[PDB]
DNA sequence: GCCGCGTCAGA
DNA sequence: TCTGACGCGGC
DNA sequence: ACCTTAATAACGCCAATAACACAA
DNA sequence: TTGTGTTATTGGCGTTATTAAGGTAACTTGCTTAT
């Protein structure tokens, strides 16, 4: 939704995006998140690090 | 800034741990047996890592406010806080 | 070499020999942990980035490009940050501050270690040993014996368990390694930073 | 009580010993006291001696 | 809890008896990022203009 | 704990810190700074003044307060005198010794190219050193009951100048009871070159 | 324990704040003034280029002020003007050291009557160029000083001497490219010091 | 078979027992082929003029160190040069020294022929054979270290040509880097420096002989006698691995795992396949145990503990130890010190008051404490070397207390005089001497003055508010 | 391109 | 015990 | 498990020297 | 305020108790340690 609109009108819009929700599970969409910290707080240390 | 404001983290050239080492350990050594003193290059030399007690070397000699930053030559040690042995 | 041999071919012992039979000099193929970190450190990437990048253009992704499409991110990710790849293979570690791993003094006239001054206490003398055989030049039946001995202590310092039956002290419990710390609800993270 | 020595005290803790002439003690006790918010009496005393003397 | 020169500096504030908090960073953290250093992994603080 | 000093070839102030660290009784990794990767010789200090240092914490190069920060940092037996007069006099010595000394060797270096040119300096160089001849005698190493400094600020022009093709002992006036008993030191017996080499050159 | 002297001359006023901070034996003696013609006459005997300011002992006579603000505080031990750590008493040494050549040369220089247009155009652009990094790098070393050890009723003597160079460059009317209400402020605060009134009149 | 099999035990085991046990015969025939190795290299050592100079010129230092000694009734000993050849070790010296200068004066043969047996006539076991192989080979180092600096000095100058070295290689000569002026490497400080390492090359080469190949080959024929020993020595050691595994069983759980017993045993073993002569028919296998026991027990001795102990003080323990089981097994009484010592070579009564006080390895703090309310010992040390937020404010209610004290007392002078006699926001604490001098007078008044303040200072008015801190 | 058999990670 | 995400070997 | 030897760092020495004190 | 008496230290000295090193030549040859 960012990148779409850096895309958007910077250019021309270039063809931005075309995509599709999709459903994951409360762990799995937590684990998967962006800030390396709070993942790595959350469990399964080793592997995030 | 005056404070920081991102963290990032890398992996560590051996020239970046080269970098933090303030010396290096030679031998399996930890604390003298019957006095409890570090031992010289162990796993607790007061060269390395930092001195004991506060603004005072290991022998003891330069122990007095004349000298502050000043480093012994007895033992290797600096002059300087404790709070450095962890860091 | 010259020699029709691949690159990441493995060889037997005799075969090996065989190879030096045949052809002897214009190739090497080294057993242990230098050959790896060789290995890692002649690998070209704008060789390979494109190389697979077009044979994922070749995308028939129903189970075999179904595995290529990492390598790629992998392959990205090193070029842009900047990292050598072959740091993956460490030559010298670092020790960590006293005051993290006591031995303070306590009733009854005894001390308390951490098992982390155990760990590091061996991985020492045990590269001071490896040193000395090298000098001395010694066989090198034990020249690998040491050398494989030295890893097994590296690999128990930094995370012991994760491969092998992680060793234990005289009351007969896994150590508490140095991963060991940072990990689990009695580690470092929900124990003392949320805890306090 | 028990010794101890290392002092090399403060300037201000040398004034004030230099004022009153207040020596420095090389010994420190540690006795042994009820902790706060108890009471009573006593009713037996055991102790135990040295050996081989 | 763990804040070396927090403590005191509260501490003398009441007895003292003005106003001020100086909050600069806990010393678990601190230990933290030694016993992730002691791995070949570089964690640190940094400052960012992007 | 370690400290290591960076150093370049024929230079004055370089054996200067040279002879005062081999004095304070103390063990130092010398580099020479002509044997690392340009680039990063250029990036251990940008502007590049080689003879500088190598601590932990900190590196100096301002080859002014130099000497005096060693003369500080290890006060292992000194290189200033105890008597506070004398402390005062040496260093203005010093100044005398630094802010007017560039045509000695500078000049001599880099200006005079014609050996008529080198030799007609050479004739006012003998001619200085012996007006300077009438001056202190007897004295230890300088104005002074024992070692100091300035002892190891000579030692840098005996050195380099001799290397100048300018030999001067007896062929330089009376200035000898000490420029001979100079180089009875440990330290300044480090200026240049069987049993012996192999023992010796390790 | 007598300092010669010459009016309108930084040097030299700033040598006489140190010593006011002692109150010391004060023996003041100008150079220009005709009434002591024999004096100045025995002040270019004692040294080669009578150089102002000079101290003179019943021991010695000394010049280059970095020598003579040493030896002052070799000779006293009054509230001082220098740290105790050897790193800080370096870093404030080769500051000095830097300050001096780059600001009061210049400003011998354009005492000068023999001046140029261009010369002292540059000279004053310079000056107002490098005054900001100056005074803050100052700052910051005062800082960093004063935190290894609180409540040491020490001086700083960098802070006087950045004093002195702001109070010339107020006397040679000149401007301060700045416009921090937080600089200008602690710069007057910093002018009204008490035992700096002393002299400055 | 390798079948991923991690434990290196196995791993080690598995190759171990591999190459077959050997007999006397083989064991006897290894051992003539290393010592005529052996013979081969040490002839073809002394073939050279200079060895026997140096030989001799050690001789003077030791000479001298000896003289070194009546300056504090013989020869002053010293014969850690030579093994069981000191009269007649002076006295052969003598001969050595005068008939090597008639032969470095006069002849061709005979006399070489006469110093190379008198030195068959000696007896060096594998030191001093080292000692003279490395009086050839350090030179070779040296001269080959001057060579790869001035390499990488021009080479990387010199319009780095790296590919013509067959041109410039032409060593000991300083004739080529003067058409470098029609060449590259504008290297004038380096010129000097070259040539300054090319003198010191021709110099060596003079103390010496000819150019480097006097030496490359000696070199040559050095390493490929060596190399023949080593893999006599190789084979040998190789045989009876299974020795060290047989005997460090006993030894399995005082304190070492298994594997670094090994290795202390092969080492141990190692240095022991050398000094074992076939010139006495024996069996290696008996000698060579003790030096496998040595190897073993010093290791054990060493690194068995984390607070490291002398290894005397440990061997007196293991005496006390059994003594101490003897006794309890023999008349039911546990200790009885008495006994301990009335019948012990320990000829001490109070070390024993010392050498079992040494007797507890430090607990771990992460050992758990069964039930104990669910905690570890980790958790009940305590800081105990900082001060406490109380002790450290107690501390700024004095420190600024005597700050306001002092401030209504002298006018301003007693004040001066205290800070600079006692150290207060000062650098030094400066001495009675240094004040004499800050106010240009007084050199002993000062005393007074202090006095006078301190005098001044203990009235109830001032003193018995800070009596507290005391 | 998939029916069973592993390791890891939390309970 | 499990529950799965993720495998990576027989066919 | 037992020696047989160099080698090292703690411990006692009495003078020197820089500093402090105490009567007029 | 200047003379004559301590003292507190401080590098030198020797002393030796303590630690580290090295060497034996009757023959001796491959655990797996346990819900
Ligand atoms: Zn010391």
């Amino acid at each position: 939704r960012i990148l779409e609109e850096n895309d958007k009108l910077r250019k021309q819009g270039k063809k931005e995006v075309e995509y599709e929700l999709v459903l994951m599970g409360i762990t799995r969409s937590s684990l998967s998140t962006e800030s390396f910290l709070s993942a790595a707080s959350f469990q399964e240390t080793t592997r995030v690090l | 800034s005056k404070k920081f404001d991102i963290i990032k983290i890398s992996l560590a050239s051996p020239e970046v741990i080269r970098s933090w080492s303030h010396g290096e350990v030679k031998k399996p050594e930890t604390i003298n047996y019957r006095t409890f003193k570090p031992e010289r290059d162990g796993l607790f030399c007061a060269k390395i890592f930092g001195p004991i007690k506060d603004y005072e070397c290991l022998c003891g000699k330069y122990k007095r406010l004349k000298h502050r930053g000043v480093v012994c030559e007895r033992c290797g040690v600096e002059v300087e806080q404790a709070k450095v042995r962890r860091e | 070499g010259m020699t029709p041999l691949e690159k990441k071919q493995l060889l037997t012992d005799e075969e090996y020999a065989e190879a030096l039979e045949n052809y002897g000099y214009e190739f090497e193929a080294s057993m242990g942990a230098e050959a790896i970190r060789d290995l890692l450190a002649d690998t070209d990437i704008e060789s390979e980035i494109e190389l697979l990048q077009a044979e994922c253009e070749e995308s028939k992704s129903t189970a075999k490009k179904e595995k290529a499409i990492k390598r790629l991110r992998l392959l990205e990710t090193f070029q842009a940050s900047g990292n050598k790849p072959e740091w993956m293979v460490m030559t010298v570690l670092p020790v960590l501050p006293p005051d993290l791993r006591p031995l303070v003094p306590i009733e009854g006239g005894r001390f308390a270690t951490s098992d982390l001054n155990d760990l590091y206490r061996r991985v020492i003398n045990r590269n001071n040993r490896l040193k000395k055989l090298l000098d001395l030049n010694a066989p090198d039946i034990i020249v690998r014996n040491e050398k494989r001995m030295l890893q097994e202590a590296v690999d128990a310092l930094l995370d012991n368990g994760r491969r092998g039956r992680a060793v234990t002290g005289s009351n007969k419990r896994p150590l508490k390694s140095l991963a060991d710390m940072i990990k689990g609800k009695q580690g470092r993270f929900r124990q003392n930073l949320l805890g306090k | 009580i028990t010794p101890k020595a290392e002092q090399q005290l403060t300037p201000e803790e040398r004034l004030l010993r230099a004022i009153f002439n207040e020596k420095a003690s090389n010994v420190v006790d540690s006795s042994l006291r009820m902790p706060s918010g108890t009471s009573g009496t006593v009713i037996n005393v055991q102790v135990f001696e040295n050996d081989k003397g | 809890s763990d804040d070396i020169a927090g403590r005191s500096k509260m501490y003398k504030n009441i007895v003292d008896g003005k106003l001020t908090m100086n909050v600069d960073v806990p010393e678990s953290f601190n230990v933290l990022r030694n016993e992730v250093r002691a791995l070949g992994i570089d964690m640190d603080f940094d400052y960012s203009s992007e | 704990m370690k400290v290591t000093l960076y150093t370049t070839k024929y230079c004055p102030y370089s054996l200067r810190a040279r002879i005062a660290l081999a004095e304070k009784k103390m063990s130092t990794d010398i580099v020479e700074a002509g044997d690392l990767e340009p680039a990063m010789i250029k990036k251990i200090t940008p502007n590049g003044v080689f003879p500088v240092l190598m601590e932990k914490d900190y590196s100096i190069n301002n080859r002014k307060a130099l000497l005096i920060y060693i003369d500080e940092r290890f006060p292992a037996p000194s290189l200033l005198p105890n008597v506070v007069n004398e402390r005062i006099k040496i260093r203005l010595s010093l100044d005398k010794i630094d802010n007017e000394w560039y045509p000695v060797l500078d000049q001599i270096r880099k200006h005079r190219s014609d050996q008529k040119m080198l030799e007609s300096m050479f004739k006012d160089l003998k001619e200085s050193l012996l007006a300077m001849e009438k001056a202190f005698t007897g004295s230890e190493f300088f104005i002074s009951s024992g070692f100091t400094l300035a002892d190891c600020y000579i030692a840098a022009l005996i050195i380099c100048l001799e290397a100048e093709g300018f030999i001067i002992d007896d062929e330089y006036g009376a200035i000898y009871e000490y420029k001979k008993r100079l180089f009875a030191r440990d330290s300044v017996k480090k200026a240049n070159i069987l049993l012996k080499t192999l023992r010796t050159h390790r | 324990m007598l300092l010669y002297t010459k009016k309108d001359d930084i040097y030299s006023d700033i040598v006489r704040m140190i010593l006011l901070i002692k109150g010391a034996n004060a023996k003041i003696v100008d150079v220009s003034k005709e009434e002591n013609s024999k004096h100045l006459e025995e002040l270019n005997i004692i040294t080669p280029n009578g150089n102002i300011p000079t101290l003179s002992t019943d021991d010695f006579a000394v010049y280059r002020l970095s020598v003579i603000i040493e030896a002052i505080e070799d000779l006293y031990p009054f509230p001082p003007m220098f740290p105790v750590f050897p790193k800080q008493r370096a870093n404030a040494r080769i500051l000095l050291e830097y300050v001096n050549k780059t600001f009061l040369q210049n400003i011998i220089k354009l005492q000068s009557p023999d001046l140029d247009e261009k010369q002292a155009n540059e000279i004053k652009m310079l000056m107002q160029r490098d005054i900001i990094s100056t005074y803050k790098k100052i700052v910051s070393e005062r800082e960093v000083n004063a935190e290894s050890n609180p409540d040491a009723q020490n001086i700083n003597v960098l802070t006087l001497i950045i004093t002195f160079v702001f109070y010339y460059f107020i006397k040679l009317k000149i401007s301060i490219p700045t416009k921090d209400k937080n600089i200008i402020k602690e710069i007057k605060e910093l002018l009204s010091e008490p035992n700096f009134i002393k002299t400055i009149k | 078979l390798k079948g991923k099999t991690s434990d290196p035990i196995r791993m080690y085991m598995r190759e171990m027992g591999i190459v077959d046990l050997l007999d006397k015969k083989g064991e006897t025939d290894i051992a003539i082929r290393i010592e005529e190795g052996t013979t081969e290299v040490f002839s073809t050592i002394l073939s050279y003029p200079i060895v026997i100079k140096t030989y001799i010129e050690r001789f003077r230092e030791l000479e001298e160190k000896a003289i070194d000694y009546m300056n504090s009734e013989n020869e002053p000993v010293a014969r850690y040069i030579r093994f069981n050849e000191t009269q007649r070790a002076y006295e052969f010296f003598t001969n050595l020294e005068k008939m090597f200068e008639e032969y470095q004066d006069k002849p061709n043969k005979k006399l070489y022929t006469k110093i190379v047996k008198e030195f068959d006539n000696l007896r060096l076991s594998t030191s001093h054979l080292q000692k003279l192989v490395d009086y050839i080979r350090l030179p070779y180092a040296r001269v080959k270290e001057f060579e790869r600096k001035i390499l990488r000095l021009c080479v990387e100058r010199s319009k780095t040509p790296r590919q013509e070295f067959i041109k410039v290689y032409k060593v000991g000569s300083l004739e080529w880097l003067e058409p470098l002026t029609k060449k590259y490497k504008f290297t004038e400080n380096t010129i000097r420096e070259i040539k300054n390492l090319t003198k010191q090359i021709n110099q060596f080469q003079i103390l010496m002989m000819m150019d480097i190949e006097e030496l490359k080959q000696v070199n040559l024929e050095i390493s490929r006698s060596e190399a023949k020993i080593t893999q006599a020595k190789k084979e040998m050691i190789e045989a009876n691995l299974r020795l060290v595994v047989s005997e460090a069983k006993k030894y399995t759980n005082r304190g070492l795992h298994f594997l670094d017993i090994i290795q202390e045993g092969n080492i141990g073993l190692m240095k022991a396949v050398d000094k074992f002569d076939y010139r006495k028919g024996f069996k290696f296998s008996t000698y060579a145990t003790w030096w496998i026991r040595q190897a073993i027990t010093r290791s054990i001795a060493d690194q068995a503990r984390t607070i490291r102990v002398p290894v005397h003080m440990i061997e007196t323990i293991n005496k006390v130890n059994r003594i101490k089981r003897q006794i309890l097994q023999e008349k039911g009484r546990e200790a009885t010190e008495e006994e301990i010592i009335e019948h012990t070579p320990n000829m001490s009564k109070e070390k024993l008051k010392k050498i079992l006080n040494i007797s507890h390895t430090p607990i771990s703090m992460e050992s758990p404490i069964g039930d104990d309310e669910d905690s570890t010992v980790g958790d009940f040390i305590e800081d105990k070397n900082n001060y406490s937020p109380i002790e450290a404010a107690n501390l700024e209610n004095l420190r600024e207390a005597i700050k306001e004290l002092i401030e209504t007392g002298l006018t301003e002078r007693e004040a001066k005089v205290l800070m600079m006699r006692f150290g207060i926001g000062m650098n030094t604490d400066h001495t009675l001497e240094e004040v004499g001098k800050q106010f240009n007078v007084t050199r002993e008044r000062i005393r007074q003055i202090e006095a006078k303040a301190l005098r001044k200072l203990k009235h109830p008015s001032r003193s018995a508010f800070l009596k507290t801190f005391l």
